[PDB]
RNA sequence: CCCCAUGAACGAGGAAUUCCCAGUAAGUGCGGGUCAUAAGCUUGCGUUGAUUAAGUCCCUGCCCUUUGUACACACCGCCCG
RNA sequence: CGCAAGACGGACCAGAGCGAAAGCAUUUGCCAAGAAUGUUUUCAUUAAUCAAGAACGAAAGUCGGAGGUUCGAAGACGAUCAGAUACCGUCGUAGUUCCGACCAUAAACGAUGCCGACUGGCGAUGCGGCGGCGUUAUUCCCAUGACCCGCCGGGCAGCUUCCGGGAAACCAAAGUCUUUGGGUUCCGGGGGGAGUAUGGUUGCAAAGCUGAAACUUAAAGGAAUUGACGGAAGGGCACCACC
RNA sequence: AGCAGAGUGGCGCAGCGGAAGCGUGCUGGGCCCAUAACCCAGAGGUCGAUGGAUCGAAACCAUCCUCUGCUACCA
C-alpha cells in the first residue's frame, strides 16, 4: 500500500509471553487500524515470534531459540503458544568436527493432551580421557544401540508429562543430559542437544487451558 | 557528506602500495579520540606526526 | 581431442559408403 | 511520525534483515515477527552505474539512511540476521556485509544481537554451469 | 613417467567415488582429488570490532564464528593462490605448514 | 652508501691484531700509525679502512672471544675452563641410588647395596 | 660578408614519442675541431639557475631461483585440416 | 505464513571399509549372501591355470509405458571479435528420473595376468583372537564397554637403504636372470597405409566382434641432461622503464 | 500521367530548419623487428532553374523543369 503516512495509520501493541518465563515483555509489533474489509485481529493471529532464551531466562544461554504464535488478542496484549524450538547455526556447527562420529535420531511422539511433537536429538562421540590415538570413530553396531537408547528415553518422558512440564524439562535441558549418562557405558558421549521440535498438529483452542499458561 | 571537516594525524607509516608505489597506507588517530585508529591510504609525501584533513571517517582502507 | 575426431569423420563416412552400396542394389 | 508510548529506559527492537552478495545489497528494516516492515533500501538506488552495487560505499550509504528513518519512527535497537545466496550457490558473505554494520552503529543505533542465517542445502538440486564450468 | 605416486590424492582400494563441484570454478572433480579448505573467521570482522562492541545493549556477548566448507578445483585453487608449484624433493611432504 | 667491506681488508684485520694485540689502542688516529709502522699498506684510503676496522673488533675482543681470530689472554681462560670447573671434586655427589628393574640386574651380578625402592606407575603419557 | 628595398607561413600545435634527479634541467654566450674563403654540425668551457621525487614492478627490459615444453636455425620456434 | 510437485542425501566423510569388476553413504524392519579370525571337529588329494561355452558389465544411445522439479546436446536470442556457427549472459527441445526390453563399449589405468616359494628395517590404521602391571563407566561388583601397553593372523597403505634389479624414471618387487628352466593362460616384431578394404557373424537402429594388401618412408618413439622460451610461480634491479 | 526520390564537395547511399550527413574507398601518418587487426589525418566547390520569409537555404517553405523508383495512359 501506499496510503498517505503509512505508519501514523499504524497501531502498537505489545506481545506477552507464559507465566514459566521470568521475563514476559516479548516485545512490540504493529497492524493497520481495523477496516470493515479486514479487521486488525485477522491480520496479526497466525505469526511467529523467534525470541531467545537467554532473552526471557535472564539466567542463562544464548541459544535454543523458541518460536512462539499469537492464538489470541485482548485488548492490545497479544497473548502466545509454544510452536516449537531450534538451535542455533554456530553452536550446531562447531560441535561437527573431524575425527568424530555424529548420532542422531528422531521419533514422532503424542503429548497426555492432543498436541502432537516430533522431536530432533543429536550425540556426539567423546574424544576421550588420555587417548594417544587420533580417531574416537565408534563401530556400527555400537550408535544403532546409542540411538535406539536415545528414543526411549525421549518417548517416556514426554508421552507422560503435559505440554508444560515438557518445556520445563528442556530449558535447562535435563532431557538431554540423563541421555548422556544413560549411555555412557557404551562409550561415553559428549553433548547432547534438541536441535529442533517442531509442533506438527495441536487440539482445539480451549479458552480454559489457554488461560492457565498466563495466569 | 553532512559531517563537519575532521581532522587526523598520524602515529605511524607503514607501507607504501599503489600499482606504482603511489599510494602509501598509514595508521592515523582520530585527535578527538586516543583510542581510535583507522588505516588510510594517502598520496602525497608523508613523514610522521603531521596532520590530515578528513572529511569522512566512513571510509577505509584495506588494499591498493 | 584431435585423434577422437579422426575416427569421427571416418565413420560417418563409413555409414554413407553402405547407404551408397544399399542404394545402389 | 508516531511511536509506542514509552522507550525511555527500554529499546524497542526491529531486525534489519542484511542482504550480503554480489551485484546487489539489501537493508530492511521489519518487525520482530517479520510480518510488517517499514522502508527497504538498495545499493541500486544510492548509486547508479550496474557495477558498484556490492560495492563497501553503496551499501553503508544505504544503511546511512535506513537507520534515521528507524529513530524517527522510535525503532531504536536492532537484531541481525544475515542472508548470504546458497542454495548450492556461493553460501559466502559479500564486501557489503561488515560494511553496512560500521556506518550503521556509528550513526546512533544500537546493536542487539548478530548471527548467520545462510539457506544451506542436506544435498539439493544441480548447479548452474555443467560439468565443465564457467572458464573465462 | 609419473608426477605423482597416489595419482590423485587418494583412491586406495576403491572403484568409484562420488563427485563434487568447485565453488568459483563450477567445475566438477572427484571428492579425493578436491582441495579441501576449511574456514574460521568472526562474523563481524576485526577491524570495526570496537565500534560494535561498544554499542551493545549487554554488558558482555560473545560473538559468533563464520563456518564454512570449500571445495576448491586444481585450476581454480593454483589461480587463487592456496597452493603454488614446489621443487621435485619438496613434493613428499605431506605436512600442512604452521601459521 | 653501501661501502661493506670486502675480504683483503678482514683478512688481513685478523692477522694484524693478532701478532700486535699490545700496540692497539681503542682510538682510530692512534691504531693507524701503528699500522703503518707494523706493516706497509700500498695505498692510503686503504689504510684509512684497516685501521678503522681493527679498531671496530678491538672494542668485541674486550668482551667474550672472537670465532674468527685468538688471543693468547682467552686461551688462558680457556684452559682454565677447561681443566676443572668449581662445581664438582666428588663424583658424583658420591651416592646415588637406583630403582628395581636395575636392581634385578645388580642381584645376578654380585652386588647388593646402596638401593631405594620405587615402583613407578604405568606407563608411557599415561 | 655588407647596404637599401620586398614582408610569406606561423597567433602554441592530432595520432604518437624523446630526455632528464643538483650547480642537475632549461635559458645564454665563448674556445677548439674541419678551414685559401665559410657552422644552423660536433667537442669542451663559463655565466644565470627552477618545479618535482627520496618510490615501484603497472608498462618496457634485465639478473637469480623453482616449474613446464612436441623448442635447440632456440617462440621472429614448432605444427593441423 | 501455509500448501503442492519433482529431484536429492550436505557438513560429519578419512592415502577409512565392503564388492569379482562395474560400483556402494538419511531411518527402521524383513529376505537371502560373504570375508577374516577361533577350534586337540569332519572328508582324505577332492588341486592350479584355462580353447569351447556362460553370468555381470559406467555414461551415452535405441524401442514401449509412467513422470518431467533441476540441469540441459539441438535450436532462438544478447554480447565479445575484422570475422565468432565458439568461450560468456537469457530462453529452451531431446535427454536427465522410474518401470519393462535392447546395446557390450571407456585413460573399463596400479597404463603393472593368475597360483606358489624364498629374501631387510620402522612406525601406524581397519577386523578377529590372546595376555596385562594401569584408570574410568554400572548394581560395590564379577561377566562387559571406553582409554592405556604388548603379542599372533590375514587386509588397505606409508616411511627408510650400497637387499637386488632397471636405459633411467623408479620398484621389498618391476627382486632371487648369460651363474638364463617352479606351474600356466593371453599377447608383441621399424613408422605409415588402417581398425580402412573384403567376406563372415551379432544388433530394430546406432554399431560391435573377427580383420588384409598394393604402395610409401629413415625415421617414428622412451627416459634423462644442458640451454632458450612461457599471456607459469617466488625474490631483486634501471628516469636508455614507469609514477 | 497519380504517388515517391534526387538533380555531389572523392566514391556509393543522398541527412537534418547551421555551409558535405552517413557508410565506404583511395592516399598519407601512428603502433609493431615486420604484416594483419587497431588508432589518427585529408579534398579549389549557391548541391537543375524562378521566388518568398530568413542571419542564411541540397537542406525553412513555395512556384517550374528534367531524370529515375512504384503505379500506369494520354500519345
Amino acid at each position: 500500500k501506499k496510503v498517505v503516512d503509512p505508519f501514523s495509520k499504524k497501531d502498537w501493541y505489545d506481545v506477552k509471553a507464559p507465566a514459566m518465563f521470568n521475563i514476559r515483555n516479548i516485545g512490540k509489533t504493529l497492524v493497520t487500524r481495523t477496516q470493515g474489509t479486514k479487521i486488525a485481529s485477522d491480520g496479526l493471529k497466525g505469526r511467529v515470534f523467534e525470541v531467545s532464551l537467554a532473552d526471557l531466562q535472564n539466567d542463562e544461554v544464548a541459544f535454543r531459540k523458541f518460536k512462539l504464535i499469537t492464538e489470541d488478542v485482548q485488548g492490545k496484549n497479544c497473548l502466545t503458544n509454544f510452536h516449537g524450538m531450534d538451535l542455533t547455526r554456530d553452536k550446531m556447527c562447531s560441535m561437527v568436527k573431524k575425527w568424530q562420529t555424529m548420532i542422531e535420531a528422531h521419533v514422532d511422539v503424542k503429548t497426555t493432551d492432543g498436541y502432537l511433537l516430533h522431536l530432533f536429538c543429536v550425540g556426539f562421540t567423546k574424544k576421550c580421557n588420555n587417548q594417544i590415538r587420533k580417531t574416537s570413530y565408534a563401530q556400527h553396531q555400537q550408535v544403532r544401540q546409542i540411538r535406539k537408547k536415545m528414543m526411549e528415553i525421549m518417548t517416556r518422558e514426554v508421552q507422560t508429562n503435559d505440554l508444560k512440564e515438557v518445556v520445563n524439562k528442556l530449558i535447562p535441558d535435563s532431557i538431554g543430559k540423563d541421555i548422556e549418562k544413560a549411555c555412557q557405558s557404551i562409550y561415553p558421549l559428549h553433548d547432547v542437544f534438541v536441535r529442533k521440535v517442531k509442533m506438527l498438529k495441536k487440539p482445539k483452542f480451549e479458552l480454559g487451558k489457554l488461560m492457565e499458561l498466563h495466569g | 557528506r553532512v559531517q563537519p571537516i575532521k581532522l587526523a594525524r598520524v602515529t605511524k607509516v607503514l607501507g607504501r602500495t599503489g600499482s606504482q608505489g603511489q599510494c602509501t597506507q598509514v595508521r592515523v588517530e582520530f585527535m578527538d579520540d586516543t583510542s581510535r585508529s583507522i588505516i588510510r591510504n594517502v598520496k602525497g609525501p608523508v613523514r610522521e606526526g603531521d596532520v590530515l584533513t578528513l572529511l569522512e571517517s566512513e571510509r577505509e582502507a584495506r588494499r591498493l | 581431442m584431435r585423434a577422437k575426431w579422426r575416427k569421427k569423420r571416418m565413420r560417418r563416412l563409413k555409414r554413407k559408403r553402405r547407404k551408397m552400396r544399399q542404394r545402389s542394389k | 511520525s508516531l511511536g509506542p508510548q514509552v522507550a525511555e529506559g527500554e529499546n524497542v527492537f526491529g531486525v534489519c534483515h542484511i542482504f550480503a552478495s554480489f551485484n546487489d545489497t539489501f537493508v530492511h528494516v521489519t518487525d520482530l515477527s517479520g510480518k510488517e516492515t517499514i522502508c527497504r533500501v538498495t545499493g541500486g538506488m544510492k548509486v547508479k552505474a550496474d557495477r558498484d552495487e556490492s560495492s563497501p560505499y553503496a551499501a553503508m550509504l544505504a544503511a546511512q539512511d535506513v537507520a534515521q528513518r528507524c529513530k524517527e519512527l522510535g525503532i531504536t535497537a536492532l537484531h541481525i540476521k544475515l542472508r548470504a545466496t546458497g542454495g548450492n550457490r556461493t553460501k559466502t558473505p559479500g564486501p557489503g556485509a561488515q560494511s553496512a554494520l560500521r556506518a550503521l552503529a556509528r550513526s546512533g543505533m544500537k546493536i542487539g544481537r548478530i548471527e548467520d542465517v545462510t539457506p544451506i542445502p542436506s544435498d539439493s538440486t544441480r548447479r548452474k554451469g555443467g560439468r565443465r564450468g564457467r572458464r573465462l | 613417467t609419473k608426477k605423482r605416486r597416489n595419482n590423485g590424492r587418494a583412491k586406495k582400494g576403491r572403484g568409484h567415488v562420488q563427485p563434487i563441484r568447485c565453488t568459483n570454478c563450477a567445475c566438477c572433480v572427484p571428492k579425493d582429488k578436491a582441495i579441501k579448505k576449511f574456514v574460521i573467521r568472526n562474523i563481524v570482522e576485526a577491524a570495526a570490532v570496537r565500534d560494535i562492541s561498544e554499542v551493545s545493549v549487554f554488558d558482555a556477548y560473545v560473538l559468533p564464528k563464520l563456518y564454512v566448507k570449500l571445495h576448491y578445483c586444481v585450476s581454480c585453487a593454483i589461480h587463487s593462490k592456496v597452493v603454488r608449484n614446489r621443487s621435485r624433493e619438496a613434493r613428499k611432504d605431506r605436512t600442512p605448514p604452521p601459521r | 652508501m653501501g661501502r661493506v667491506r670486502t675480504k683483503t681488508v678482514k683478512k688481513a684485520a685478523r692477522v694484524i691484531i693478532e701478532k700486535y694485540y699490545t700496540r692497539l689502542g681503542n682510538d682510530f688516529h692512534t691504531n693507524k700509525r701503528v699500522c703503518e709502522e707494523i706493516a706497509i699498506i700500498p695505498s692510503k684510503k686503504l689504510r684509512n679502512k684497516i685501521a678503522g676496522y681493527v679498531t671496530h673488533l678491538m672494542k668485541r675482543i674486550q668482551r667474550g672471544p672472537v670465532r674468527g681470530i685468538s688471543i693468547k689472554l682467552q686461551e688462558e681462560e680457556r684452559e682454565r675452563r677447561d681443566n676443572y670447573v668449581p662445581e664438582v671434586s666428588a663424583l658424583d655427589q658420591e651416592i646415588i641410588e637406583v630403582d628395581p628393574d636395575t636392581k634385578e640386574m645388580l642381584k645376578l651380578l654380585d652386588f647388593g647395596s646402596l638401593s631405594n625402592l620405587q615402583v613407578t606407575q604405568p606407563t608411557v603419557g599415561m
